[PDB]
């Protein structure tokens, strides 16, 4: 499929 | 109601559907092919679509990190109401502005 974004957190 | 949750849709159909039926800021939730049990947020930004994985343990819901929620609605409405908390490595915010419906 298409890729999953790389989420970042504080 | 939970009208933003599309129960019978692939990520590529969702990805097309947002570019036809939605605008930049539109989004939805789906059941996730890659890991049954989980869910996935599919959002539209700058004319293209991003996909976000949502972990469901059974006990709680999360985005493999960040704030943890009892139900999926609590998670979606949280990131709707707190716009800056959903950021990617790049630095860009991912905004859940407008729900897309069945």
């Amino acid at each position: 499929q298409t890729e999953y974004a790389t989420i970042v957190f504080p | 109601s939970r009208r933003w949750f599309h129960p019978n849709i692939t990520g590529v159909e969702a990805e097309n559907l947002l570019l036809t039926r939605g605008v930049d800021g539109s989004f939805l939730a789906r059941p996730s092919k890659s890991n049954p049990g989980d869910f996935t947020l599919s959002v539209r930004r700058n004319g293209a679509v991003t996909h976000i994985k949502i972990q469901n343990t059974g006990d709680y819901y999360d985005l493999y990190g960040g704030e943890k929620f009892a139900t999926l609605a609590e998670l979606v409405q949280y990131y709707m109401e707190h716009h800056g908390q959903l950021k990617e490595k790049n630095g860009d915010v991912i905004e859940l502005k407008y729900p897309l419906n069945c």
